[PDB]
């Protein structure tokens, strides 16, 4: 482990973000159990949703692996729960921290795409149908996100 | 294919042609790096710390900004747990050339991937420290409507990511190391100032002059 | 070394699965594709040249507990098949009797299991076992 693993793990526990639970098993200190509550005043208010943070053998090099684990209707989000963001593919640089990878993705759920549009089948729902798709996400909230 | 070559002849590159004719009139000798988009940091890095043996004068100068350069980037916003690891690799690296060390066991070092690219890093995040502090000046040298900071979140700071003047422009007064590049299509970077870094640019690739 | 978890080794599992390897004779994904507890997984075995399997083609299903790839898949033939570690009522895979399952390896994928399957019908005491009828289920 990396004297950079151990200080960022303490740093995120000494520090949390408003609306974000992130405890790394005891088991695997490279895996956390993320939490989200859906931020008030979007489609996904009163949902909880599971998330899980995972620190690859390159870590700070390669960037962190994260997946939704409760299903969620959102642009950036697919079926299988796998997040597209800039930050944790391209444009991730070593400097960057988990905790801006962390409410990067809260702040996807508090206001969902598009500042440049990507290219997939819920993404498009959203920049047409917009009204429906919110009806959509706060529909997959009650269903998925609260139990 | 190495990081970081030896110190080939400069009539390799008949291999890949006037413009070299005249680049032999005013150089010898050439070092390869890996096109991998992280040319210019790993070329800068061996370039100026490999002229630092010869020179204990400019050592002791760029160990004491290069210290002074962690609280720096801490003062202007950068978490200081996050740079402390590139850091330690950068300072181990003067610190290597301090102790007298020959050039191939330097090049054995900067063939070192961890080693290497943690100095990179530690090079892109000077670059990108200094943009953000000249961030008035800079504003309008950046095309696209790209801020300053989202730049050095997207051009700067991540490995793999191509150099060009601002990139060069940057590192150089930021370290207050001249530099001059070659373009394989002359330049001093800052204006005026004696180089002591010669580099050429070819598409895609920086290399080491001498 | 360093331990992956469950979910980050599977969709890796599913990608080399998407984009298959070797010629193809074997293959898995999904069993749903909008399933986010990736249980379930689709096998698919092309039968050895030269034994009594060739040229069949044998659907299985994997499924990965909650403790994949710490401890081993439970495999299953939905084909039927004449084969040693298989079950005739079920299909099931006796873990004991397969060399991979029995001295399981963390670094094992889903891949390494069919290939496994797909080598031991190789075996001198499989292939020449006579078969049940072509495209028969349990």
């Amino acid at each position: 482990l990396p004297r950079r693993i151990i200080k960022e793990t303490q740093r995120l526990l000494a520090e949390p973000v408003p609306g974000i639970k992130a405890e790394p098993d005891e088991s695997n200190a490279r895996y956390f159990h993320v939490v989200i509550a859906g931020p008030q005043d979007s489609p996904f208010e009163g949902g909880t949703f599971k998330l899980e943070l995972f620190l690859p053998e390159e870590y700070p090099m390669a960037a962190p692996k994260v997946r939704f684990m409760t299903k969620i209707y959102h642009p950036n989000v697919d079926k299988l729960g796998r997040i597209c963001l800039d930050i944790l593919k391209d444009k991730w640089s070593p400097a960057l921290q988990i905790r801006t990878v962390l409410l990067s993705i809260q702040a996807l759920l508090s206001a969902p795409n598009p500042d440049d549009p990507l290219a997939n089948d819920v993404a498009e729902q959203w920049k047409t149908n917009e009204a429906q798709a919110i009806e959509t996400a706060r529909a997959w909230t009650r269903l998925y996100a609260m139990n | 294919n190495p990081l970081v070559s030896e110190r080939l002849e400069l009539s390799v590159l008949y291999k890949e042609q006037q413009k070299i004719k005249d680049l032999h009139k005013k150089y010898s000798y050439i070092r390869k790096t890996r096109p991998d988009g992280n040319c210019f940091y790993r070329a800068f890095g061996f370039s100026h710390l490999e002229a630092l043996l010869d020179d204990s004068k400019e050592l002791q100068r760029f160990k004491a900004v290069s210290a002074k350069s962690k609280e720096d980037l801490v003062s202007q916003g950068f978490t200081e747990f996050t740079i402390e690891d590139f850091h330690n690799t950068f300072m181990d690296l003067i610190e290597q050339v301090e102790k007298q060390t020959s050039v191939a066991d330097l090049l054995a070092s900067f063939n070192d991937q961890s080693t290497s690219d943690y100095l990179v890093v530690y090079l892109r995040l000077l670059t990108s420290g200094y943009l953000q502090r000249e961030s008035k000046f800079f504003e309008h040298f950046i095309e696209g409507g790209r801020t300053v900071k989202e730049f050095c979140q997207q051009e700067v700071e991540p490995m793999c990511k191509e150099s060009d003047h601002i990139h060069i422009i940057a590192l150089a007064q930021a370290l207050s190391v001249s530099i001059q590049v070659e373009y394989m299509d002359p330049h001093i970077f800052p204006e005026g100032s004696e180089p002591k870094v010669y580099l050429l640019y070819r598409p895609g690739h920086y290399d080491i002059l001498y | 070394g360093v331990k992956v978890p469950r979910n980050f080794r599977l969709l890796e599992e599913l990608e080399e699965g998407q984009k298959g390897v070797g010629d193809g004779t074997v293959s898995w994904g999904l069993e749903d594709d909008e399933d986010m507890t990736l249980t379930r997984w689709t096998g698919m075995i092309i039968g050895p040249p030269r034994t009594n399997y060739e040229n069949r083609i044998y659907s299985l299903k994997v499924e990965c507990g909650p403790k994949y790839p710490e401890a081993p898949p439970s495999v299953r033939f939905v084909t039927k098949i004449n084969m040693n570690g298989i079950n005739n009522s079920s299909g099931m895979v006796d873990a004991r009797s397969i060399p991979v399952l029995a001295k399981w390896q963390n670094s094992y994928s889903i891949k390494v299991v069919l290939q496994e399957l797909r080598r031991l019908m190789m075996s001198k005491e499989n292939m020449k076992l006579p078969q049940p009828p072509e495209g028969q289920t349990y």
